[PDB]
């Protein structure tokens, strides 16, 4: 919901693969036309006989909070400790 | 009964060794192996099983026990890279998993002594 209420998550996992079996249809998976600006939507099942895997993985360094947060130096400024005649005594950045 | 406890046959693929004296068997860390589930698959691929084919008791060569003789080791998979189909699947792929019978046998009369530790060491560097 609301990215200032920080207790309220979600959770979501990586996909699974489902088994498949050998095949000699009139459909073709793999086959698509990258002139239309879309992405081919292929998952391993559609090429190779594939066996039955459970993921757990989860995207959770990938998420933008997680990547963006992190304390990054900026800028350092320097400044001597003077009187009013010297011209360094005070330093400012913009 | 007519049961001894002596006698063992352990009968795998078309091979069977025969024992008339033992002590039973140790199973090693009390699990018996068993093939992959699909919880802790990471492979996508559909796995080969052999079965039959590539398990079956593989006679390794066999050394001669002297008086002086201080003992001797193999290594496995390693060993079992020229054994038939086992061999050649070992060969062509990238990927294998395996469970292993290891099954030593000596023999002498009544008037020899002598005492072997057999002992299958993990990772052994």
């Amino acid at each position: 919901g609301d990215v200032q209420n920080a207790v309220e998550g979600a959770m979501v996992r990586v996909a699974d693969t489902v088994q498949t079996s050998a095949t000699n249809s009139e459909r073709v998976p793999n086959l698509t036309a990258v002139e239309t600006g879309h992405t081919s939507q292929a998952v391993p099942g559609d090429t190779m006989q594939t066996r039955h895997v459970i993921n757990n993985h989860v995207r959770s360094e990938s998420t933008i909070e997680n990547f963006l947060a992190r304390s990054a130096c900026v800028f350092y400024l320097e400044y001597k400790t003077g009187t009013k005649e010297d011209s360094n005594s005070f330093n400012n950045w913009v | 009964c007519g049961y001894s406890d002596r006698v063992r046959s352990i009968t795998l693929g078309n091979s069977t060794i025969t024992t008339q004296e033992c002590a039973n068997v140790v199973v090693g860390y009390g699990e018996w192996p068993e093939y992959l589930s699909d919880n802790e698959a990471t492979a996508e691929d559909q796995p080969t099983q052999p079965d039959v084919a590539t398990c079956r008791f593989y006679t390794l060569d066999s050394v001669q026990w002297e008086n002086g003789s201080p003992g001797w080791w193999w290594k496995f998979p390693d060993a079992l890279r020229d054994m038939g189909l086992f061999g050649q699947n070992m060969y062509y792929h990238y990927l294998g998993r395996a469970g292993y019978t290891i099954h030593v046998q000596c023999n002498a009369s009544k008037f020899h002594q002598g005492c072997i530790l057999v002992v299958c060491v993990p990772e052994a560097e």
